[PDB]
């Protein structure tokens, strides 16, 4: 957090950041649709290698 | 009086026949095999609708090469397609020997007979079809 | 309500690339699928949800009725937004998805957000709307996009579909100005709502 404490009441007004946490809200519930997004992947992923090693291992 | 048993023939509808031969000389040499889906009605038809094949193995048949978990999936399929009915056996493609139960084989028709009673085991020489007959 | 199906209707559209909610209108319906999931889930876990999209020059199913929560999030990643929502064509294609369900105690229910002024005609979706009670389907409207100057076609849709049924349509409308969709909808009756038997 290099921003949004005393260092940042200088460059812009203690209301912009009152407000600037509050936009990056908005860009965590984006951030964390995409991170689930991929969560789900991997779960389907991992499993699909599991029914090929199956094969595989019978063969083996 | 107890239970009598007494012939039978198995009806290879036209479908069934065909996708034994397809998946059976295609993994030939390597043992195939797959459930039979169908129905019995009468006491003298086994009247055999659809086949599948069930994945091949290096273990070929075996009592555990089976695979009930595939056979589930599969018959959730049919159901989705309205096409399930009841399972009426087994069949298994020996490579260019005969049409015989190994021992094994026997053992793996055991399992089924258990099940249903009325299930059969079809074992197809896909080799020895590529004459004027067909050999099952 | 518990024991439901939805499928959620998603209007694609260039009227969701609009700046009104936050920070498009798209990017805030995808916060607001992920909590109504959980809402209906934790209600009653045999609750399952389908979705379809307006995409396209017709609609299409871009997940049948799942339990998986991340099939839902996966089909939003693949739709795309220049397509139309067309809404006539896209009730009917729905009814067909609610036929199919995982069990058959689920209860049928469309959710469908409007972006865009709706130009089919009034009469034409009339017809349609008596055809989704008969069926027992029911219908909630989240409107916030025939309120960008646009007549109510819908308040006859509502009160068409509205009769004796534990299945109960409801027209929600949703304020434009910023308060975040999500938020909004999320918070309003959806799983607090009331039968009409």
């Amino acid at each position: 957090g290099d921003d949004e404490l005393d260092q940042e009441i200088l460059n812009l007004s203690t209301q912009e950041l009152q407000t600037r946490a509050k936009l990056l809200d908005n860009e965590i519930r984006i951030f964390r649709s995409e991170l689930q997004r991929l969560s789900h992947e991997n779960n389907v992923m991992l499993e699909k290698i599991k029914d090929n090693k199956e094969k595989i291992k019978n063969n083996r | 009086t107890g239970r009598d048993d007494t012939k039978e023939t198995v009806y290879i509808s036209s479908i069934a026949l065909l996708k034994m031969l397809k998946h059976g000389r295609a993994g030939v040499p390597m043992e195939v095999m797959g459930l039979m889906l169908g129905e019995f009605v009468d006491d003298y038809t086994v009247n055999v609708v659809d086949v599948f094949a069930m994945p091949q193995s290096g273990t070929g048949v075996s009592v555990e090469a089976v695979d009930d978990v595939f056979q589930a999936k599969m018959m959730d399929m049919l159901k989705q397609t309205g096409r399930d009915q009841m399972v009426v056996g087994w069949y298994h493609s020996h490579p260019g020997f005969g049409c015989w139960l190994s021992s094994v084989d026997v053992n793996t028709q055991k399992s089924f007979e258990q099940l249903n009673s009325r299930a059969v085991a079809v074992v197809v020489d896909p080799i020895q079809s590529v004459k004027g007959k067909v050999v099952i | 309500m518990v024991l439901e199906a939805t499928v959620l209707v998603i209007d694609n559209s260039e009227y969701s690339r609009n700046g009104d909610f936050p920070r498009t209108r798209f990017e805030a319906q995808i916060d607001s699928v992920e909590f109504i999931f959980q809402a209906k889930r934790n209600s009653n876990p045999e609750n399952t949800v389908g979705l379809i999209s307006g995409a396209g020059a017709n609609p299409r199913v871009l997940s049948t009725f799942t339990a998986e929560f991340g099939k839902i999030l996966a089909g939003l990643h693949d739709t795309q937004i220049e397509g139309k929502l067309h809404m006539a064509t896209a009730l009917q294609i729905a009814q067909l998805t609610l036929k199919h369900r995982q069990n058959k105690v689920q209860h049928q229910r469309i959710v469908a957000f409007v972006c865009s002024p709706i130009s089919d005609s009034r009469d034409e979706l009339i017809r349609l709307a008596k055809t989704l009670k008969k069926n027992n389907v029911a219908v909630d409207i989240i409107n916030f996009g025939e309120i960008e100057q646009n007549t109510e076609l819908l308040d006859e849709f509502i009160a068409a579909v509205n009769n004796p049924q534990e299945e109960t349509s409801h027209l929600l409308t949703v304020t434009p100005g910023p308060r975040l969709l999500y938020e909004n909808i999320a918070s309003s009756p959806i799983i607090l709502e009331e039968g009409s038997s």
